[PDB]
């Protein structure tokens, strides 16, 4: 009725929706993570950098979980600018610089985009448009020594402050004074190399902590280093959304007699639709096949005579949706015949259905017509001895409504 | 010296299993009855890309070196067959200006009887090495016939290429050029055969 | 089944809903289309055990129960001629019903004549059914009943050669198979523009929406929209200027059922050349052939002939036939076939004087 | 309104090519309507079928409504009776066949 | 015989095509149409010199 929009319905078959079988669930499946970035020596080396002699790390062609960084407790603050540290997993990169370096309690602040103070100025800068991470944790366990660790050093001064990752580990003299030092200290003449010299026993701001910063770029050279990927397990006969190497799709997957050459990892019909592929991690070669879909028509005699109805899944197998299978679709509501009788409403495939004898909706196998052997031999004939005369009546359309639109007062007017 | 390509050159222009199914792709190619520079190892144009040939029995070649200078200024790739690997090395290299081989870096990887065959491409950051080996019966020329290259890596490497040479008995050098081909996969998904659609009017057809 | 573009595909209100009701039209069109052809038997006629058809062999065209209870021949033609929310939906009639109303035309066809068009199928012989058929073309009966074994041999070597033909070309069903290409060809086609830009930043409905903003991706999507929904206007207005084409088709071999099939066309070229006897219906895939069988004259000599003869001067002129001359003696025969009778008062009829007639020739004419 | 007029201009070019395929149609229809006018008003078809079923005698035709209605009157055969039958009758040695 | 609009048009896919393919089924139907009605005659028949 509202596919007609109408109240009164006439005998027929009727289109009224589109059938189709929804995912069940979501799979992805990527190849086994493996190729892990050396972040393995980064956060447990026994030996780290002086400040003014920090020590680069740079990270291509590997993945890494960077979650780790602030889903353990190892790490006493995490930081991040550009990007969000929920965020790290799901990105790729073309290199990754991880910066490392032994700063005091105090010092921990500087560490962060364009800042000015001891150590952005004399030892470890940062651009003011810096993309990246920082951990930094207390290394008190680590770096310091009894009787003072001295092996740790900053720069107090410098001639000119450093520009971003500038590295300056020279033993330079610095100037204040009118007077150049000529490598040598003297009148406002400095050497401005300065110890540590961490004690277990020293107060937080005076205790050594470890830094580590994880400097990201995308290029014109691709992308090397990337997050971990997940991987589901693998679901065959149902329906499903699914990914497999970020090729997208939905289907049912089935297994397969379809040999792929090694190199090989979709197959593709003769319209290039996707009609197979090689599973990333156990080699199979899965066939896909649609998720189930068809259209629904609905079976009626004219509401003038009843309100019962069937209906047809068009193609469907009944499997997927008295309910009968036909060769048309399944088909719900009808009664099978083993009669059968002219044709009423068409289903299809030799299947027809009408409203019958508690009278309701049936469907039978057409009838042709009456068979008839003609008594034919050799020698008989046969003549009619009597006629009658039959009206026939033709009607045939001869002439449309005459139509006109103006075309501007239609579109505008 | 020059000598005709023949029908040689096809390689797989994509991951993807097409069977019993004839598919057309626009590609960098070698053409047709291209004519193909020949030598029995100078600095050579590395153009849009190569398709290089030795035929051997005594496996003297030894490797390649690709980029703009191959050599100390600027970043450039390296390919060696260290017999028990195949070894890549993408670095500003202080190696020899006339080199030969016998008894910093941003990359590395570590893997007549005969036609070795091989095609070498760089797009979009990417360089592709594609290969083949078979048997063959003759020395005078490429053997007319036909066989698919099939792809050995594909390498994120980024770098500018405009020229390369041979390390090391004789070897075979022609250009790929962006060209229509028909390719002919069989039930098994093989490419076995092709028609290079810009040779001639049959093959427009 | 992108829920972002299935809600801006709603700005283009009822165009989606009338390209299913054109291809609609269009799919209910062949099922009568097909029922017009097919259909024209009032009841499954059956043919005789035994087949004493005066000489006359069908066998390769009518029903073999050892196949769809195919003829030999329609088994020929059913081997020569060979889901982005697109479906195919089947025929109402099936090929084995197809093939039982051409089993019943056929049989009917045979065992009756023309008479089962007309009314209650009337049997008659087949030799006296080819007897009519004869006098239908202006040939008289007795040149049936006189060569029946000629006429019978000479029909079931044209039929052998209908095996031959059908084994070694595709020339002749080059007209069913083209409409089966152009239908494949159109929905490759189809599924073909699923893959095209339109201009839109990609033709994946999903790489859109997973790269871009809101509003941005919202922009790209409607111009796969405007593409996508010209690319499916495009496929049902070249469907309906086809099922126009298919339609005039399927309506002459409607007629050519009716006219051919259950008569015997008087319409020159109409049932094949040659002065038509009857046809035949074989079923095909899309499809109906016909057999036709015609009355070609083959081996014409030369004579000499006049419009009239002049006797007792009355102008004398045939009541049919030709008068002829084979240089010494003159006689009639009929037009179509040399058969020559005396000149006798009732083979002819008087009108006037030998005076008005331009070429009249005096002769005796015989009075019984 | 640019996209107001894409949009209408496409609809009204959408219903004129689906009105210019009917009238195609309905011209097939009027020009086989003149043609039963012509040859089962104005005559008596020979054609099988074109004229009703059963051999043609006439016909008359109706007006209707965008139309036309033919009458179509035949002779249809009624009961018939089987008989034996033969092509030939002998009588003096020579063969008869009937006129 | 502009390049770049030929590159834009590209991005339409079949469509140009197939209008290049209706026109050339128009063409040759045109000659059949011809055929039909003129070369119903196998040979090329003269009325005598009288
Ligand atoms: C024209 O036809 C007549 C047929 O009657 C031919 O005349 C007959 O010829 C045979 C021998 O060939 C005789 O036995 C008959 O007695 C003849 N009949 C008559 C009525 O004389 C005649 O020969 C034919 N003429 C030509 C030129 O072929
Ligand atoms: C991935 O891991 C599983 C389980 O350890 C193993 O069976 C499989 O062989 C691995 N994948 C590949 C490509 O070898
Ligand atoms: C699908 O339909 C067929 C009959 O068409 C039936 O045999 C089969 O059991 C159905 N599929 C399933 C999964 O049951
Ligand atoms: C209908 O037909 C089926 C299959 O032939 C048979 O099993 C069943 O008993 C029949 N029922 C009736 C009422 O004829
Ligand atoms: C006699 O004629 C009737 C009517 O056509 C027919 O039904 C019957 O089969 C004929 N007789 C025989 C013996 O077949
Ligand atoms: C012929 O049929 C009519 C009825 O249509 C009947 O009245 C008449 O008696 C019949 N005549 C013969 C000879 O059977
Ligand atoms: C191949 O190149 C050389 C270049 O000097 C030329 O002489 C020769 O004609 C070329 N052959 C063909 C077949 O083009
Ligand atoms: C196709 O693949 C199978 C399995 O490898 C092989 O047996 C068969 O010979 C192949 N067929 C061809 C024509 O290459
Ligand atoms: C008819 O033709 C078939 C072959 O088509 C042949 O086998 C048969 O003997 C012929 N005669 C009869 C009476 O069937
Ligand atoms: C005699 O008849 C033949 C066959 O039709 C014809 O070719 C020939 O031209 C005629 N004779 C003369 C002298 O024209
Ligand atoms: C026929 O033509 C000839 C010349 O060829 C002429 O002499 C004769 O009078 C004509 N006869 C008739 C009946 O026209
Ligand atoms: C035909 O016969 C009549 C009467 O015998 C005669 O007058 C006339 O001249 C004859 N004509 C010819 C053409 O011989």
């Amino acid at each position: 009725k509202c596919t007609l929009k109408s109240f009164t319905v006439e005998k027929g078959i009727y289109q009224t929706s589109n059938f189709r079988v929804q995912p069940t669930e979501s799979i992805v499946r990527f190849p086994n993570i493996t190729n892990l970035c050396p972040f393995g020596e980064v956060f447990n080396a026994t030996r780290f950098a002086s400040v003014y002699a920090w020590n680069r790390k740079r990270i291509s062609n590997c993945v890494a979980d960077y979650s780790v960084l602030y889903n353990s407790a190892s790490f006493s603050t995490f930081k991040c600018y550009g990007v969000s540290p929920t965020k790290l997993n799901d990105l790729c990169f073309t290199n990754v610089y991880a910066d490392s370096f032994v700063i005091r309690g105090d010092e921990v602040r500087q560490i962060a985009p364009g800042q000015t103070g001891k150590i952005a100025d004399y030892n470890y800068k940062l651009p003011d448009d810096f993309t990246g991470c920082v951990i930094a944790w207390n290394s008190n366990n680590l770096d310091s020594k009894v009787g003072g660790n001295y092996n740790y050093l900053f720069r107090l001064f410098r001639k000119s402050n450093l520009k971003p990752f500038e590295r300056d580990i020279s033993t330079e003299i610095y100037q204040a004074g009118s007077t150049p030092c000529n490598g040598v200290e003297g009148f406002n003449c400095y050497f401005p190399l300065q110890s540590y010299g961490f004690q277990p026993t020293n107060g937080v701001g005076y205790q050594p902590y470890r830094v580590v910063v994880l400097s990201f770029e995308l290029l014109h050279a691709p992308a090397t280093v990337c997050g971990p990927k997940k991987s589901t397990n693998l679901v065959k006969n149902k329906c499903v959304n699914f990914n497999f190497n970020g090729l997208t799709g939905t289907g049912v997957l089935t297994e397969s007699n379809k040999k792929f050459l090694p190199f090989q990892q979709f197959g593709r019909d003769i319209a290039d639709t996707t009609d197979a592929v090689r599973d990333p991690q156990t080699l199979e070669i899965l066939d896909i096949t649609p998720c189930s879909f068809g259209g629904v028509s609905v079976i009626t005699p004219g509401t003038n005579t009843s309100n019962q109805v069937a209906v047809l899944y068009q193609g469907v197998n009944c499997t997927e949706v008295n309910v009968f299978q036909t060769r048309a679709g399944c088909l719900i509501g009808a009664e099978h015949v083993n009669n059968s009788y002219e044709c009423d409403i068409p289903i299809g495939a030799g299947i027809c259905a009408s409203y019958q004898t508690s009278q309701s909706v049936i469907a039978y196998t057409m009838s042709l017509g009456a068979e008839n052997s003609v008594a034919y031999s050799n020698n008989s004939i046969a003549i009619p001895t009597n006629f009658t005369i039959s009206v026939t009546t033709e009607i045939l359309p001869v002439s449309m409504t005459k139509t006109s639109v103006d075309c501007t007062m239609y579109i505008c007017g | 010296a020059y000598t005709n390509s023949f029908t040689r050159g096809v390689y797989y222009p994509d991951k993807v299993f097409r069977s019993s199914v004839l598919h057309s792709t626009q590609d960098l190619f070698l053409p047709f009855f291209s004519n193909v520079t020949w030598f029995h190892n100078p600095v050579l144009p590395f153009n849009d890309g190569v398709y290089f040939a030795s035929t051997e029995k005594s496996n003297i070649i030894r490797g390649w070196i690709f980029g703009t200078t191959l050599d100390s200024k600027t970043q450039s790739l390296l390919i060696v067959n260290n017999a028990t690997n195949v070894v890549i090395k993408v670095c500003e290299f202080q190696f020899c200006n006339d080199p030969f081989l016998g008894v910093n870096c941003t990359f590395e990887y570590v893997s007549f009887k005969n036609l070795r065959e091989f095609v070498f491409k760089n797009i979009d950051g990417y360089f592709k090495i594609y290969s083949k080996h078979t048997p063959i019966n003759l020395v005078r020329d490429l053997p007319q016939g036909f066989s698919a290259l099939e792809p050995l890596v594909d390498l994120p490497i980024g770098i500018n290429i405009t020229r390369f040479q041979t390390l090391l008995a004789a070897y075979y050098v022609g250009y790929l050029q962006p060209r229509t081909f028909l390719l002919k996969y069989n039930e098994n998904g093989t490419i076995t055969d092709a028609v290079d659609c810009a040779l001639d009017p049959l093959s427009e057809t | 089944d992108s829920t972002e573009c299935s809600n801006l595909l709603l700005q283009y209100g009822s165009f989606c809903t009338q390209l299913n009701r054109a291809l609609t039209g269009i799919a209910v069109e062949q099922d009568k289309n097909t029922q017009e052809v097919f259909a024209q038997v009032k009841q499954i006629y059956k043919t005789p055990p035994i087949k004493d058809f005066g000489g006359f062999n069908f066998s390769q065209i009518l029903p073999d129960p050892s196949k769809s209870k195919r003829s030999f021949i329609e088994d020929l033609l059913f081997n020569k001629v060979t889901f982005n929310g697109l479906t195919v939906l089947p025929p109402l009639l099936t090929d084995e019903m197809i093939a039982q109303y051409t089993s019943a035309l056929l049989a009917g066809t045979i065992t009756s004549g023309w008479t089962f068009g007309a009314g209650a199928a009337l049997q008659i012989p087949f030799a006296m059914q080819m007897a009519y058929r004869f006098n239908g073309i202006g040939v008289t009966q007795n040149v049936l009943y006189e060569n029946q074994k000629l006429i019978a041999n000479q029909f079931n070597s044209a039929i052998g050669k209908i095996q031959d033909s059908l084994s070694s070309t595709a020339s002749a069903l080059g007209k069913l198979q083209d409409v089966v290409n152009q239908n494949a060809q159109a929905l490759n086609t189809l599924v073909k523009q699923l893959s095209s830009n339109f201009g839109a930043i990609s033709s994946v409905l999903n790489d859109i929406l997973s790269r871009l903003d809101k509003v941005e991706a919202e922009v790209q999507i409607d111009r796969l929209i405007t593409g996508r929904l010209q690319s499916l206007q495009t496929y049902v207005t070249q469907q309906l200027i086809r099922a126009a084409e298919i339609r005039a088709s399927a309506n002459l071999a409607a007629t050519k059922m009716s006219e051919c099939v259950l008569g015997q066309s008087k319409r020159v070229d109409f049932c094949g050349k040659g002065y038509h006897l009857m046809s035949f219906p074989q079923s095909a895939p899309h499809g109906v052939v016909f057999l036709h069988v015609t009355y070609v004259p083959a081996q014409e000599k030369n004579f000499t002939t006049a419009p009239a003869i002049c006797h007792d001067g009355k102008a004398h002129f045939p009541r049919e036939g030709v008068f002829v001359s084979n240089g010494t003696h003159w006689f009639v025969t009929q037009r179509n076939f040399y058969e020559p009778q005396i000149i006798t008062t009732d083979n002819t009829f008087v009108s006037g004087n030998c005076d008005v007639v331009i070429g009249i020739v005096n002769n005796t004419v015989y009075d019984p």
